[PDB]
């Protein structure tokens, strides 16, 4: 028996990176 | 010009400097494409790097600040010159200013550097980033500048090869157990996507994630009034339940099946298939947890996902179905007969996707098999509704692994 990890794109990950205005 | 701006920004007089790197600033914060390429080349980095050390003007380390942390936004190799220009450093002095604004933007510009990769993160933190950005965690601090500095959170949890180092992960699990009661929804989005984050480095990461207390303030958060709070936090006690059943014991009982009625009915597909992706890790677990699934009625609403859902949900929920007849007992996969999960189940057979072809076929060889004297029963089920017919056709599957698992079930 064993678990699973999720085969899937999570596309709603906050940005690494963020520019000022 | 850009001639004209890099030559006055090293300037004797103080209005000209400021006026050049003001402008800048404005050139990197105004459009939707600033020219950072033509500032990077321009030679414009050493001017800003040295505007760090002027204490003596922070509107000019501000602003020199800001034009560097914009520059740092780009690509790598954008956030690379700003590194190898030794910001870093200098930002990690403006950590102390008295002046907010400067400590604030020195925060952001480092947050982008940290963001940048595994590598880049380790260097910021062995220069010591981490416990004067959570020293700004207090009851008076703006919100703005608080949010500011749980993003920098993030970028620190979220790199995998390598996690941070156990010490830091020591350092922040602290901080985000007091973030997590924030009324603020930007900064709970953030503290639990950080979370997140680190229940997906491995068991021993869940294990202290575990071992810091936050997880009976992780699990409320599943049926929270923000879908951005419910979903990051249904990703980090997801995680947490791939782990030993131990682990897994921990989340459920916060009461997470309590949660599931609103994920699994809830109008959002992905949603849906996040959870019933939890579920079946849930059934991949001990007798005690199935059961535990059983007890919550979740095993109807699975079969209807398993019937009518998006094919990821789908999938998902095929899993669960094949992980309960796996570690299950003679009468809990009796229950999944009696709620009807052979035809759903079966209408499986024929999708274009293997893998879960080899769960679908896997499963209904256990069922079989586990039902010694009931086999003719269950077997006569399996055929009132094609079964037999989608095995026959998957006799002719191009997967070896597939074709040597049809022709067994039959002959078996």
């Amino acid at each position: 028996r064993r678990k699973r990890k999720r085969e899937w794109d999570d596309d709603d990950d906050p940005p690494k990176k963020r520019r000022r205005l | 010009s850009l001639e004209a701006i890099v030559q006055n920004a090293s300037s004797d007089n103080q209005g000209i400097q400021l006026s050049a790197v003001q402008a800048a600033r404005k050139l990197l914060s105004s459009d939707r494409n600033p020219p950072i390429d033509d500032l990077i080349k321009s030679g414009i980095l050493p001017i800003l790097v040295h505007c760090l050390e002027r204490d003596d003007n922070p509107s000019l380390q501000f602003e020199a600040a800001w034009a560097l942390t914009n520059i740092a936004s780009g690509t790598s190799e954008q956030t690379q010159a700003v590194v190898q220009s030794n910001a870093v450093p200098l930002f990690l002095r403006l950590l102390h200013s008295p002046h907010q604004n400067v400590c604030e933007q020195a925060v952001w510009a480092l947050g982008n550097i940290i963001g940048d990769g595994p590598q880049c993160r380790d260097y910021v933190i062995s220069l010591g980033v981490v416990k004067p950005l959570l020293s700004f965690i207090s009851p008076s601090i703006p919100i703005t500048f608080l949010r500011n500095v749980t993003w920098v959170m993030v970028n620190l949890c979220r790199h995998k090869d390598p996690p941070p180092p156990m010490e830091t992960i020591q350092e922040i699990l602290p901080a985000l157990c007091v973030l997590i009661h924030h009324t603020d929804v930007n900064i709970l989005v953030d503290t639990v996507w950080a979370l997140s984050y680190l229940t997906d480095a491995g068991n021993e990461q869940i294990q202290m994630v575990i071992d810091s207390g936050i997880v009976p303030h992780l699990v409320p958060l599943l049926s929270h009034q923000e879908v951005k709070v419910q979903t990051a936090a249904l990703r980090a006690v997801g995680n947490i339940v791939t782990g030993t059943d131990e682990q897994t014991q921990v989340v459920l009982n916060c009461d997470a099946l309590s949660h599931f009625p609103a994920l699994l009915t809830h109008p959002k597909e992905k949603i849906n298939k996040e959870a019933v992706w939890f579920l079946s890790n849930i059934t991949a677990g001990n007798q005690q947890q199935v059961q535990a699934v059983i007890d919550a009625n979740l095993v109807p609403m699975i079969i209807h996902l398993l019937d009518k859902g998006d094919f990821g949900t789908q999938k998902e929920a095929a899993w669960a179905i094949s992980n309960l007849t796996i570690s299950g007992r003679k009468d809990q996969v009796a229950y999944l007969i009696q709620q009807n999960v052979i035809p759903p189940f079966c209408n499986l057979l024929t999708v274009k996707d293997a893998q879960v072809v080899q769960v679908v076929l896997d499963g209904l060889s256990n069922i079989l098999k586990m039902a010694e004297d009931e086999a003719e029963t269950i077997g006569n089920l399996i055929e009132e509704c094609g079964g037999l017919e989608k095995i026959e056709q998957l006799q002719n599957h191009e997967n070896e692994d597939i074709y040597k698992l049809a022709y067994e079930i039959i002959d078996q």
